[PDB]
């Protein structure tokens, strides 16, 4: 309200791709978390719930980066199968 | 590649499918991996070995060529003798052919082989039917035909008529009646 206009989540369109622009958009939005915000701001999520939701979320985020460690660390043994036959 | 029950019966050992299949990889990189004949005669230890009959033309008393056939299709057997010259006349059971078959289904059907070969008018056809119906009489003359000139169209022409299907026996047939169903596949209105 008392801020400028139109520098806040604004993107300017490159030849006229308004989808592109508003790819760029959505990415910034979800990136910077105010699609998320918004979609739980719909409804009054109670500070219990929400608690436990930004614990559920933790520890998923902890076992998914785990696992995408385990799984980058691994990959490299994908390799064709240099004993085959013994 | 010998199955993995030659392979057991060689090894005089029980198997499993993915022993069986990791054997083969094995013997196929083997194959792969340029082997010579050192390597090849033992390969080919495991290794298992894997057109149209033309009839002979025969010669009637008064010295024309021609070639004797037969075809059936489902209860229909047609004996079929191909002259190496005519003007296309087909007689069937003594009977000209456009009154034999009235219908031009089936005229369509003696027409099929000869057309497809480009011989309209170049053959007599004697032809003798028993059994089935008009199509089923049909199609048994068409491929009593189509066998008998066989004999007179080149190897590249047989061919191209076994590949148009021409030259196949229609396997299908009426399929039998089951007990405690209306038909073959009709079963009796389910009451639920």
């Amino acid at each position: 309200a008392k801020h400028l206009k139109f520098i806040a989540r604004t993107v300017m369109v490159q030849e006229g791709n308004v989808e592109s622009a508003y790819r760029t958009l959505n990415r910034i939005l979800t990136m910077d978390g105010l699609i998320e915000d918004i979609k739980h701001r719909r409804y009054y999520e109670k500070p219990c719930r929400r608690r436990q939701r930004e614990s559920y979320e933790r520890c998923r985020r902890i076992y998914n980066m785990e696992m995408a460690r385990k799984i980058n660390f691994l990959m490299r043994k994908n390799r064709a199968d240099p004993w085959q036959g013994c | 590649w010998l199955i993995k029950e030659e392979l057991e019966e060689m090894l005089v050992e029980k198997l499993s499918d993915l022993d069986y299949m990791q054997f083969i990889r094995l013997l196929e990189k083997l194959l792969t991996s340029q082997c010579g004949a050192a390597e090849e005669e033992f390969v080919q230890r495991f290794r298992r070995s894997v057109k149209q009959l033309i009839e002979p033309v025969q010669y009637d008393e008064q010295g024309m060529a021609f070639s004797k056939s037969e075809g059936k299709r489902k209860t229909a057997k047609a004996e079929a003798i191909v002259y190496k010259h005519g003007s296309g006349r087909i007689k069937v059971n003594g009977i000209d052919y456009q009154l034999y078959f009235p219908i031009t289904q089936d005229r369509e059907q003696l027409m099929f082989p000869f057309h497809f070969v480009d011989r309209l008018g170049k053959h007599d056809v004697t032809c003798t039917v028993s059994g089935g119906g008009r199509s089923a009489q049909a199609g048994a003359i068409r491929l009593a035909m189509a066998k008998a000139l066989c004999s007179f169209v080149t190897e590249d022409e047989v061919e191209w008529m076994r590949q148009a299907g021409l030259l196949t026996t229609d396997p299908r047939v009426r399929e039998r009646k089951k007990p405690g169903q209306e038909g073959a596949r009709r079963k009796f209105t389910w009451k639920k």
